């Protein structure tokens, strides 16, 4: 439940939010896409599970998580995108055709988003294109994303949070600097006037020797968090890694229906024949010969049209879209 | 005041693993550093920031922290690692003071 | 080559004094931060004082060690200094001049370079 | 829509055209005949110039680049210590120093440009002239980033 | 088609870095001087000048290549081997048998000797590609000549093997705007333009 | 009037061959080359380019100029 | 975004008043290199830009 | 809208049933010039068009 540095808030322009998109991915076949970002799904302030509401990172000075509910965040590339699932950094989900992705938390009049550009298409199966799934056709091997929110792409190595510094943890008063931590919190500060000098106060401490804020730097002690390796956060120095959580929604294997092209009509004349076709969608022909030579060819035809095929006494194979082979020999 | 226990001693044949143990109260949130030292030669950095080695250290050394332990760990013992190790860190909240550890014997 | 050189120990009464020496070569002197580090026989490292650098504005000692011993330095002859007053038995060991290497952040030192070390005793 | 292209990227001599006012910057083209009335001040007595007493050249490893790809070095008896200046009658080569310091005896190395397979000519440093002659190779590498000083 | 990781960057702000060398694929890592860079305060460093920072990046197979990943294979000599139904008189046999002239099928009273073919012949070119069940006859690079923008510039001896070895011609840049980041630019992956 | 950030494109590669090069570039967006010779003809070429290409360009000893993109003006020469 | 027309609605309640007029409006961007966003990293070049 | 499909829902609360079905609706004119939308001013050509 951190926060990175979005190159695209609401408004316009890039800043530093909860909800920033750092990789998307979207090789299922049914167009469903995986996204990440930085807050955590499907848990409350201290990361028991629990679907209805997510915690996330905050915009204060003590900076600590607050949280809201599923029916508050939003996502969207052209149209609105409908959530499929979601665990901590992770999300699923099906939308329609699009340039750039943006996620929305809208928390009343507090609409935060971030949008960053990727360029996702309408992706079908088989040798027909499609809008939809047809009701009836061939059951082909495809893959697609597990809805089941338990599974594991892969896995993710996370750290310990690195530098987190303030200025409200800072005071200048008569050119000189202080830091006020918050209640009852041991806050690590350290600063430079000539000298460079370190410490951890827990109160309203004085500093001698100097007259500037931005010399000094102060954040409290937090290793209760493990943050992803991101490139929008300064890092700690010991980056080992201490953690791995798992990539939910695996790309699993299973079946999807494809539709079935025209069945043509076959004109033939001799050592040729001439296919009458119908396909309203892109359809792909792909003939060959079984000679010494295939002579392969490849087409993807919309509408009617004619095609005139040689066809010799070795003889000739042709599919039409997801039909099956069909093979003739000519006299 | 942060105190450090390390076992006064560890018994490691060649060949095997041999684990060394520095134990403080919450010494996990901070960062350790392990020096080796036979006397009387001076004290030799081995890990600091509980991950890391300066230049020429063997791969086999190999430092941990996490709560109230930190670990020192030197996969395959020879005869040239018996020697003396001191747990140390920089509690600076205790007016910039460095802990060391009792020390241990390989 | 890097490399620090005590000198000046040897026996003094207790309630004595002396002035220990470090000189240093093979490097920047004014660009890093000192130290003294002390063993007694047969025991473990215990840190005695810091000088920051480069002017060594600011100087941290262990708590025994305070307004009896004071850690100078002079980044002209590249040399790092301990005066010792009011010395005691336990004052015996041998010391060692030691560079500090600290990090921004997290605040964090260590000792990268350690001189040979050089024998104070204090006996009546 | 059918502006086409502007001239910045499209005058010929690769000069760069800009306005206000309107112009054509560092544009290579033709020759400039220049005449300049040097101040006689500059110049100073042969007498007071160190005469050099012998010299021979000897070309070292030497190739005909755009750049100073060619090494060379004289071998001198001078009488004095002074700042001859030297200079290559060739067209078709081109010195990488102009004047140098110069002993009563020794050897000075100096660096060229060349467009010409052979480098067969001559120098002189403070006037007194001496030829040379070697064989420059075909350039191993095949293009820079910049112009050729010779022609 | 490779995920490149960028990890997170390292800023000592009045010292000094240096480039260290890994093992990782197309390991690319850099040093910026006086850069000073601001995070959520306006400002994460004091000695604002000589503001050393080390920059990298490396890549990786992307988790979902485990179903999506194409393999390299050299084909060689083509064995063929022909199942065969035959009726002798009034009894049948089934029998699968080699054709080399050599091996001999056999059903239980039969002996058979087949081969060899009297034209050899093998649709496979010495080079090919799989992926899903799909073959291509494509020249694909050998191993170790890793090219940027090309199919096989990522290359593995498994999916699982560590010993992930790329070229795919990133380059790391200078950051400019004041918020701490890393820019970077890197080939599109030759994988995918084969695809 | 003000200032507005501009993408930096890929960097080319330069293949060179006998008085001519062979660059090879890659713009996933439409990308503008803009070529030139420095000669007493400018021979100005201009094109907008996707995805990944090479592209032969004879040089002269005159020397050749080319932009590819924002970035700043490189020039050539022969041998 | 882009689009064909341009449209201003009130909203009054239900009472929902909208005038349509037709306008070609594209993505137009500057220099040399097309791109949807204004990029993070990039040169600062001679642009006009509407005053807010 | 043009579009490819069509899709009908009813909003009980959070109830929200859509049925979508394929079926490619582009903008169409009449006469012999594309226009996006009628024209103020132009001639009165014959059409037919649902009536409501």
């Amino acid at each position: 439940p951190y926060l990175g540095f979005c190159p695209y808030c609401r408004h316009s322009a890039p800043c530093f939010s909860p909800i920033k998109i750092e990789n998307v991915w979207d090789e299922s076949d049914d167009g469903s896409i995986r996204i990440q970002v930085s807050a955590q799904f499907g848990y409350n302030q201290a990361g028991t599970a629990d679907v209805t509401k997510f915690r996330y990172m905050s915009f204060d000075h003590d900076h600590d998580i607050k949280e809201d509910s599923m029916d508050k965040i939003a996502i969207s590339t052209s149209g609105p995108c409908r959530r499929l699932g979601h665990k901590g950094y992770f999300l699923l989900a099906q939308c329609p055709p699009g340039d750039s992705v943006t996620v929305s938390i809208t928390s009343g009049a507090s609409e935060n988003s971030c949008t960053v550009e990727k360029k996702i298409r309408r992706k079908f199966v088989g040798r027909e294109e499609y809008l939809f799934p047809p009701v009836h056709g061939k059951l082909v091997k495809c893959h697609v994303y597990d809805h089941l929110k338990e599974t594991s792409a892969g896995y993710i190595t996370m750290h310990r949070p690195g530098p987190h510094a303030y200025k409200s943890y800072l005071e200048e008063a008569s050119g000189e600097v202080y830091i006020k931590p918050p209640s009852g919190k041991n806050v690590t500060y350290e600063c430079k006037c000539g000298d460079y000098s370190t410490g951890i106060v827990s109160t309203r401490t004085k500093m001698n020797g100097c007259t500037k804020a931005k010399q000094c730097i102060a954040y409290k002690s937090d290793q209760t968090k493990w943050v992803f390796n991101s490139p929008d956060l300064i890092r700690h120095t010991d980056h080992s890694v201490q953690g791995k959580l798992h990539i939910p929604f695996r790309l699993t294997p299973t079946v999807c229906p494809v539709p079935l092209a025209h069945t043509p009509t076959v004109t033939k004349w001799f050592k040729g024949i001439t296919l009458h076709l119908t396909a309203t969608r892109p359809t792909l022909l792909t003939t060959r010969k079984l000679g010494l030579r295939a002579d392969a060819t490849a087409e993807w035809i919309t509408g009617t049209t004619s095609r005139n095929f040689s066809v010799g006494r070795e003889g000739l194979e042709y599919v039409w879209g997801n039909h099956e082979p069909v093979r003739v020999w000519a006299q | 005041s942060y105190e450090l226990t390390q076992p006064p001693s560890v018994s490691a044949s060649p060949g095997q693993t041999a684990r060394i143990t520095c134990g403080g109260i919450n010494i996990g949130s901070e960062l350790v550093h392990w020096y080796q030292q036979k006397p009387p030669q001076a004290p030799v950095l081995v890990i600091y920031a509980n991950g890391e080695r300066p230049s020429g250290i063997p791969e086999r050394f190999s430092g941990s922290n996490s709560g109230n332990t930190a670990t020192l760990t030197i996969s395959g013992v020879e005869a040239g690692d018996e020697a003396d190790y001191y747990c140390q860190l920089w509690d600076i909240s205790s007016d910039h003071n460095y802990i060391f550890g009792d020390g241990t014997r390989l | 080559e890097v490399q620090l050189v005590e000198s000046g120990g040897g026996l003094v009464q207790p309630g004595g004094s002396l002035r220990l020496s470090c000189v240093a070569s093979g490097f920047t002197f004014s660009d890093y931060r000192m130290a003294w580090v002390r063993q007694a026989t047969g025991k473990g490292l215990e840190w005695v004082s810091t000088i920051s650098q480069p002017s060594g504005t600011n100087t941290y000692y262990l708590d025994p060690v305070k307004g009896r011993f004071t850690v100078s330095r002079d980044n002209a002859k590249n040399t790092l200094y301990l005066q010792m007053h009011s010395l005691r038995a336990e004052d015996t060991a041998v010391y060692y001049c030691a560079r500090v290497v600290t990090e921004s952040r997290p605040p964090a030192a260590w000792f990268d370079v350690w001189g040979p070390g050089v024998l104070v005793t204090v006996s009546s | 829509n059918n502006s086409g292209r502007p001239l910045q990227e499209t005058a010929p001599f690769g000069c760069k055209i800009e306005v206000e006012p309107l112009r054509a910057s560092n544009c290579a083209y033709g020759h400039i005949p220049i005449s300049i009335d040097i101040p006689d001040a500059a110049f100073v007595r042969s007498s007071e110039s160190p005469t050099i007493l012998e010299v021979s050249c000897t070309v070292a490893d030497c190739i005909y680049s755009a750049d100073f790809g060619g090494s060379l070095t004289l071998q001198y008896k001078a009488d004095r210590e002074g700042h001859c200046p030297v200079h290559s009658h060739s067209t078709t080569a081109v010195l990488k120093e102009a004047t140098t310091h110069v002993t009563a005896v020794g050897s000075i190395t100096l660096h060229f440009s060349t467009s010409s397979p052979q480098a067969n000519f001559i120098v002189s440093l403070c006037g007194k002239k001496t030829t040379c002659n070697a064989e420059c190779k075909p350039p191993a590498d095949h293009i820079i980033g910049e112009p050729h000083k010779v022609d | 088609r490779f995920h490149t990781v960028i990890p997170s960057p390292q800023v000592k702000c009045c010292g000094s870095l240096e480039c260290k060398a890994s093992s990782k694929a197309d390991y690319t890592c850099r040093v910026f001087g006086g850069v000073y860079p601001f995070m959520w305060g306006g400002a994460q460093c004091f000695c604002d000048s000589e503001n050393t920072q080390l920059s990298e990046a490396y890549v990786e197979f992307a988790p979902d290549c485990t179903i999506d990943h194409a393999v390299a294979l050299k084909v060689h000599t083509a064995a063929l081997k022909v199942g065969l139904r035959i009726v002798y008189g009034n009894t049948t046999a089934h029998l699968d048998t080699f054709v080399n002239g050599v091996t001999p099928g056999s059903s239980r009273d039969l002996k058979v000797i087949a081969g060899p073919i009297s034209a050899a012949f093998s649709p496979f070119d010495h080079k090919v590609v799989i992926r899903k069940g799909l073959v291509y006859n494509y020249d694909f690079p050998e191993y170790g000549a890793m090219k940027p923008g090309a199919f096989g510039d990522i290359q593995a001896s498994s999916l699982d093997a560590t010993d992930i070895v790329a070229r795919t011609d990133i380059r790391l840049l200078k950051p400019s705007v004041k918020n701490i980041h890393v820019p970077y630019t890197q080939a599109v992956s030759g994988y995918e333009m084969w695809k």
